[PDB]
């Protein structure tokens, strides 16, 4: 392999310093955002629990205030 | 000083602070950028 021996190291060489720069130079950046992870809950109308409000006497109308 | 090597190190600190912040309230989801002089070094340093 006299006159093999050295194109075949030149290309490995090559191939690796190709592959080194391939690597390295995407490693830069890559970070430009940050994106904060979302956790809602389910909005859903099961089972409410209900509240009533009654007035009753023996006059004929009411002046009335209550809390929602 | 905030152009030194502590300075530019508290890049990240600052951003996951306000991510930590941000989580569990109505403002999740939302998008954090830091810019300044100090994260312009952090990136050369990076990048060199």
């Amino acid at each position: 392999l006299g006159r093999i021996w050295l194109p075949v190291l030149i290309v490995v060489a090559v191939a690796a310093g190709a592959l080194i720069v391939m690597n390295v130079r995407t490693v830069f950046g890559s970070n430009p955002v940050v994106v904060t992870e979302k956790t809602s809950d389910n909005a859903e109308d099961f089972n409410p629990k209900v509240v009533t409000y009654e007035i009753f006497g023996s006059g004929s109308s009411a002046v009335i205030n209550y809390m929602d | 000083d905030p152009l030194t090597e502590e300075g530019t190190a508290r890049m990240d600190e600052l951003k996951v602070a306000a991510a930590d912040a941000i989580k569990g309230t109505p403002f999740e989801g939302a998008r954090i950028y830091l810019g300044g002089s100090a994260a312009t070094y952090n990136d050369m340093q990076i990048g060199a």
